[PDB]
């Protein structure tokens, strides 16, 4: 007889993926700026049953958005764009401390937009409960 | 015809099963 | 806090506040740190505080405290020097002296503070650049004699002669007069012979290592510029070859030393000294072979394990075998003797090539294109590296990159190219049982099958054509039974896609087998309904690839064709194109337009082009009738992109048809323009509805797309165009009546800057036909345009850079053009030059400059007329003060050559009597006076008031200089960088202007 | 962390230094260009599968005239950045000077040479010019703090050198389960103004693939 030659994602299952650029609004400069640039993932709590968004930035891998889609919120259009939505967010963690939002989320194409608004509202009849 | 031999390969190419 | 009372100078400092500032600066964190940096920022700026410098090197204790003293009193050193007291000169040096002096006897200090003595020693050669040798005859008597005392000063020594060397001989040519760096180097130069032997001294005898090693990077320095007998007339290339190199401290500067070595400037025609340099790189090696590694060493997983110094090191060697081998190989090449040396040589760059590195690959790569290249064409030398290049196919082979990094893709093609004409068998053996590698499995994947195919694809017309065609075969054979092999869609795109781009490399084989050919393209179309990602995109670049290179072979009829294939892939142009994205039918489209440009019968052209045209054609027409019974359907944004998309179909044949598209632009052209003009207006009608954010709404950009798809067919066919007459008659006044005057009207942010470019090439082709209409341009889009980009260098930064490229082309091809302009525009012309200069946007600036020379020889060529007199009077001086301001304000280094050539031809006019008025008002000057005199005096003023610091004999120096030099520009741009130096300081030498 | 390391980041005016510190610190593109005043201390942190790294980022004015403490700032710098811009000659031009400045008070020190902007079409110095670092033994990377083209690698790189790991990678950090925070009425207002600009606020390059 020879001897032998000597992320916190893991409880999730992801309902949608999606590739997206997210931006934040500033408030006291009028003016967008990006956030991240991703792959942007609804994931179900296989215990809470409670879906979150989570994006990781591209190469760093550094998490630009990680909040529940609340039942609440609401997929605004931006002015400028036919490829993006824009909502209120109540607590983001996705530096550390929960913290509020003006996010905007755009994607390659009104296609892949309007999927996400369908998921994001699958998402959230599924948080009510 | 070691060309056309391999044409006739070529035609039959796919990225399918 | 209490931190801001050091600021307060009206006290004496205090050391205790000054320490804690500096140290909540370098350890500190936050808005603590923010507010001390404000604080040392403040305090080093103080221009009094050099007087507080000796204060603090000798009470303060904080090494960083000391370090930012000697910085306030270097800022005085190099700027405010010649201006002091004498006696402060000789106070400065001697407590810069003997601060080094007395850090050096205290080991405890000289070991843990090398940051405060390094930075004594530059301080130090500060004042040797200012004082040494007129007023310091002995510094290097008595360097050379205290270093004899302490093995420290004689360290520290080391590193002041090193700087030295760095200071006179490497970073002198931006920072210091001509003048002044000869004489410096003349001063070294002088010198040098008693600074060698304490150097060959240390090294010979040799004591501390950190001693031998700081001698050693003092040498490397002196490399650069000592004459050959100091390395090949002593003994120094022997102790650098064998002593040096053993001990791996003294290692890393040794072999940089001798790569410098190798550079150095050597007569080639004495045996002697040919015998040295053989003998100093048999040294070398040998010392690798036993010290370092042996030849058969795995140098990739050295450089992979990164230990201590090793990746260095490989690179050092990597730079030195390079440098020597490419001046000096020659020699190791006729003596059987010295063949192993080269070979060895040879094979530790072979493993150094295999390391994973981009940029040392690159270092590699490029000395066996010097090998190879010479192995080409030199006689009887190819032979003696047949093995070495062997191995150079398998390592180029296995690192072969994609096109798409062009600069290396490049460099490897080259390199494989020379060594497949060397050993066509060798290079197909190897490619052949690469590819058996990757169908066995045992190297298979993604990335190899990829790597491998563009280095199949780098050789492409290398081998003779019956080689070629047996290779081809047998490569496209064992892909296509590679493709079967494997499972899932994943594995077969990539290997389908690889065999799609070696036959994309191989069109001499394309060529010589029509059926092989018509085959490949059907195959090219069945892809172009495959929806996994890539396939379509490589269906498409490979048809137009294969085009590019085949196109004949689809214009004629083949034998057994009923008809030329181009017929064939017209007729089935919708069912071909259904599943592509509009951008891809485009492509698809500009192909077909390459092949229709080879039929040169022009009636068979003309109805291909139609044929080929027909589906956007009736698109077209249907789009046309429908939105002119109603301009409504326009918002409909499914519209707009149809629109837009037919007119970027045009854009695409356009783009590869130039001359020959003019019959299908005719059919467009007339309900093209209207289309414009009612795009126009709906965009107008938004903007006013919805306020200027409409300019960023969906629907006015897809509006706005449609505009500038116009602009761009109508700039791509006038650009290519060869029959001008048509052009002037038939374009080009509908063209200025559509677009010039809603440029015109619209307001600031719903101007398209493409109008510009559009303009420009007309301008460009036919502006010498069209003068009334050059007119009509500048009247509509000169001063509206002026207003947008004259607030700011930042907003507007397309309509910036048009706009200049329209007024340059403008000046060049119908000056006419300016001359109509009343006064008052015309002043606003030399203003917008003028502005131009002072952008750091580069196309901005190059165009400002190049237009202002334009513009004066435009003047000149006009001879003795009132309109040339008028403009002197009127516009010189401020031409000449305009570029003097950007010249000497330090922000604008990029555009010297420009406005030193601009400033030469201005000065140049005067000085041959080439402006006949005076440039002066009556009785400002008495009434005799040249320009020559009135213009010496008014530089001699205007430079007086910019820079006050300056006396009026330095002033006068540079312009007796100048203007003595202005038929020589690169003598003039000396004496240009002489003056930008001497403005950065007090007491420049007006002599320095003499240097010839 | 505690495993931090001090970072100089130098090189001409308008090279993007700023610019690229801020990508990595919030993800956003800065497209004015304010000149550093003296210097800016930013932390930095990425995490490895040794663990997390901070970099101390001492981001340095590359104008003349607003330089403040010059080399001041190197000064027990453990590594750097050189940064130059590849659409500006002169900019290269200057590479040694920044070099020379920076090995006279950091003599052994992993330094990473960059060149900045290769997104801009009209490159102006260009790949087979670029050679300045083989001797001085720098790393060479291509970057674009705009496309973001190997905007990693410099950090990658120096975090190799100084945990003395040529292994080592960024991994995905932790990510937390997120709050549910019902809103109160109390904070509605000024988030539905917040909304209203935001909608009527054009998101910028909308011309990007994303
Ligand atoms: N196209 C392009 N522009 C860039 C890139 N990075 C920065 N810029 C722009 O270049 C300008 C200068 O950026 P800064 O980061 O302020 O330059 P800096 O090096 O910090 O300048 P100093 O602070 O004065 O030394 C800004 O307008 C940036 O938007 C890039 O990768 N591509
Ligand atoms: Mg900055
Ligand atoms: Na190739």
């Amino acid at each position: 007889h020879f001897e032998p030659v000597v992320t916190m994602e893991e409880d999730e299952e992801v309902l949608y993926k999606v590739r997206a650029k997210l931006f934040r609004f500033d408030a006291d400069a009028k003016e967008w700026k990006e956030r991240g640039t991703g792959d942007c993932k609804f994931l179900k709590n296989k215990k809470t049953n409670k879906v979150r968004i989570l994006m990781r930035r591209d190469k760093t891998l550094k998490i630009c958005a990680n909040h529940i889609i609340a039942p609440e919120y609401t997929l605004k259009p931006n002015v400028g764009s036919d490829r993006s939505w824009v909502y209120a967010c109540t607590a983001d963690i996705a530096e550390g401390e929960a913290e509020a939002f003006t996010f905007a989320i755009r994607f390659g194409s009104k296609e892949n937009a309007d999927k996400f608004k369908e998921e994001f509202e699958k998402a959230q009849e599924i948080n009510k409960k | 015809s070691t060309v056309e031999d391999m044409t006739k390969k070529f035609g039959t190419l796919t990225i399918h099963d | 806090g209490s931190m801001e009372g050091i600021l307060d100078f009206s006290n004496d400092l205090d050391i205790a506040l000054l320490d804690q500032v500096v140290s909540t600066f370098y350890q500190g964190s936050g808005v603590q740190q923010k507010q001390a940096q404000e604080i040392l920022t403040k305090f080093q700026d103080n221009p009094d505080a050099w007087q507080k410098a000796d204060q603090i090197l000798q009470f303060s204790t904080n090494p960083q405290s000391k370090f930012i003293a000697l910085s306030i009193l270097d800022k005085l050193i190099t700027r405010k020097w010649k201006l002091l007291p004498n006696d402060h000169r000789i106070g400065i040096r001697n407590f810069v002296v003997g601060m080094i002096i007395s850090m050096c006897q205290d080991d405890e200090v000289f070991k843990t503070q090398k940051n405060l003595i390094n930075k004594s020693d530059l301080t130090l050669v500060q004042i040797l650049k200012q004082e040494w040798p007129q007023n310091w005859p002995e510094f290097i008597p008595e360097l050379i004699g205290s270093s004899s005392s302490s093995v420290n000063v004689c360290e520290n020594n080391m590193i002041v002669l090193k700087l030295l060397s760095e200071e006179v001989f490497d970073f002198s040519a931006e920072q210091m007069t001509q003048a002044k760096a000869l004489h410096l180097k003349n001063s070294m130069s002088k010198e040098f012979e008693q600074i060698f032997k304490l150097c060959f001294q240390v090294l010979e005898q040799g004591s501390s290592s950190s001693l031998i090693v700081a001698t050693l990077e003092s040498l490397l320095r002196y490399l650069h510029w000592i004459p050959y007998r100091y390395i090949y007339e002593t003994n120094i290339l022997e102790l650098l070859s064998t002593k040096f190199m053993t001990s791996p401290d003294t290692r890393a500067i040794t072999l940089k030393c001798l790569t410098e070595v190798s550079n150095l400037k050597i007569p080639q025609d004495n045996d002697l000294i040919k015998r040295q340099t053989v003998l100093f790189f048999q040294n070398t090696l040998q010392q690798i072979a036993t010290s370092v590694m042996p030849v058969t060493a795995d140098l990739k997983a050295t450089y992979a394990n990164a230990n201590g110094n090793d990746q260095s090191f490989l690179q050092d060697l990597a730079m030195f075998l390079t440098t020597y081998l490419a001046r000096n190989r020659a020699l190791l090449e006729s003596d059987e003797s010295l063949r192993e040396l080269l070979l060895n040589a040879h094979q530790y760059l072979i493993q150094l090539s295999k390391i994973e590195e981009r940029e040392l690959f690159k270092t590699t790569l490029d000395y066996w294109h010097n090998l190879v290249a010479d192995l080409f064409y030199e006689p009887l030398k190819k032979h003696i590296y047949e093995e070495i290049c062997s191995q150079l196919r398998l390592v180029i082979i296995e690192n072969m990159v994609r096109p798409e990094e062009i600069q290396l893709y490049k460099s490897e093609r080259e390199v494989l190219v020379y060594l497949t004409h060397l050993n066509v068998i060798d290079t197909e053996e190897i490619m052949i049982s690469k590819l058996a590698r990757q169908i066995d499995g045992s190297e298979w994947s993604w990335h190899n099958i990829n790597t491998l195919s563009w280095a199949i694809g780098s050789i492409s017309g290398t081998m003779s054509e019956d080689t070629e065609k047996r290779f081809v075969v047998t490569v496209i054979k064992d892909l296509l039974g590679l493709c079967e092999q494997k499972r899932g869609k994943d594995n077969k795109a990539v290997v389908a896609s690889d065999i799609m781009y070696v036959v994309g490399q191989y069109p001499r084989f394309l060529k010589a087998h029509w059926n092989f050919l018509r085959t490949v393209i059907l195959k090219l179309f069945e892809f172009m309904h495959e929806t996994h990602e890539g396939v379509q995109d490589m269906a498409c670049d490979t048809f137009i690839k294969i085009v590019q290179k085949c196109k004949y072979h689809f214009v004629i009829q083949q034998p057994r064709e009923s008809e030329p294939f181009i017929q064939t892939i017209i007729r089935d142009i919708q069912k071909t194109t259904a599943d592509l994205q509009p951008q891809q039918v485009h492509t698809f489209y500009k192909a077909c337009g390459i092949i229709i440009s080879e039929e040169r019968s022009v009636a068979e052209r003309n109805r291909l082009l139609s044929d080929l045209m027909q589906l956007p054609n009736m698109a077209w027409d249907t789009i046309v009738e429908q939105s002119t019974a109603n301009p409504t359907l326009l918002l409909d944004s499914e519209t707009v992109k149809i629109i837009a998309n037919i007119i970027k179909t045009n854009v695409a044949v356009c783009t590869s048809m130039g001359a020959d598209f003019y019959p299908q632009l005719g059919h467009i052209y007339y309900n093209m323009l209207q289309l414009y003009r009612a795009v126009s207006s709906m965009i107008s009608a938004q903007v006013a509805a919805e306020g200027l954010i409409a300019t960023k709404t969906p629907k006015v950009r897809g509006l706005r797309t449609i505009k500038k798809e116009i602009l761009k067919l109508v700039e791509t066919y006038i650009s290519k165009a060869r029959n001008l007459d048509d052009v002037v008659k038939v374009l080009v006044e509908p063209l200025l009546n559509a677009v010039l005057e809603d440029y015109m009207n619209n307001v600031p942010d719903a101007r398209d800057a493409e109008v510009l470019n559009c303009m420009t090439t007309v301008v460009e082709k036919v502006g010498h036909m069209i003068p009334q209409g050059v007119i009509l341009i500048l009247q509509s889009v000169f001063e509206c345009t002026l207003d947008m980009i004259n607030k700011d260098f930042t907003e507007y930064p397309e309509h910036r850079v048009e706009f200049y490229k329209l007024l340059k082309v403008i000046n060049e091809k119908s000056f006419a053009a300016f001359l109509e302009l009343p006064p008052a525009a015309f002043k606003l012309f030399v203003d917008a030059i003028c502005w131009a200069f002072k952008h750091n946007n580069r196309d901005v600036e190059v165009n400002g400059l190049q237009i202002a020379l334009d513009l004066v020889k435009n003047i000149e060529r006009m001879g003795n007329v009132p309109f040339a007199n008028e403009f002197h009077k009127n516009y010189f001086f401020i031409f000449v003060s305009e570029t003097f301001f950007v010249l000497t304000d330090s922000d604008h280094k990029s555009g010297f050559s420009k406005q030193a050539l601009l400033l030469m031809k201005l000065i140049s006019l005067v000085y041959d009597n080439k402006i006949s008025v005076p440039l002066y008002q009556e009785a400002e000057v008495p009434q005799g006076t040249s320009n020559q005199v009135y213009l010496s005096q008014y530089l001699a003023n205007m430079l007086s008031n910019a820079f006050p610091h300056l006396t009026s004999e330095q002033i006068a120096s540079f312009l007796s200089a100048l203007t003595k030099q202005c038929k020589d520009l690169v003598v003039f741009k000396g004496t240009l960088r002489d003056f930008l130096v001497q403005i950065k300081e007090v007491g420049g030498d007006p002599t320095d202007y003499l240097f010839a | 962390p505690q495993v931090q390391f001090k970072l100089v980041l130098v090189g001409d005016g308008g090279t993007g230094k700023t610019t690229f510190v801020k990508r990595h610190l919030t993800g956003e593109f800065e497209k004015k260009y304010v000149a550093t005043l003296g210097v800016e201390v930013h932390p930095l942190v990425f995490h490895t599968n040794r663990g997390p790294i901070k970099f101390n980022v001492w981001d340095t004015a590359g104008q003349e005239k607003f330089g403040g403490l010059r080399d001041g700032y190197y000064i027990q710098a453990q590594c750097a950045i050189i940064m130059f811009d590849v659409t500006s000659r002169v900019t290269y031009k200057n590479v040694p000077n920044w070099h020379r400045d920076l090995v006279r008070v950091c003599e052994n020190i992993p330094i990473v040479l960059c060149g900045n902007k290769v997104d801009i079409k009209d490159r102006k110095v260009k790949a087979k010019s670029i050679v300045f670092h083989r001797k001085k033994n720098l790393q060479y990377y291509d970057i674009s703090a705009k496309s973001n083209y190997n905007f990693e690698k410099p950090f990658l790189w120096l975090a190799r050198k100084l945990i003395g790991d040529p292994n080592l990678e960024f991994v995905a950090m932790p990510a937390l389960a997120p709050p549910e925070v019902v809103m109160d009425p109390a904070l509605a207002a000024q988030a539905e103004h917040d909304l209203e600009v935001a909608q009527t606020t054009a998101l910028p390059d909308e011309d990007d693939d994303l």
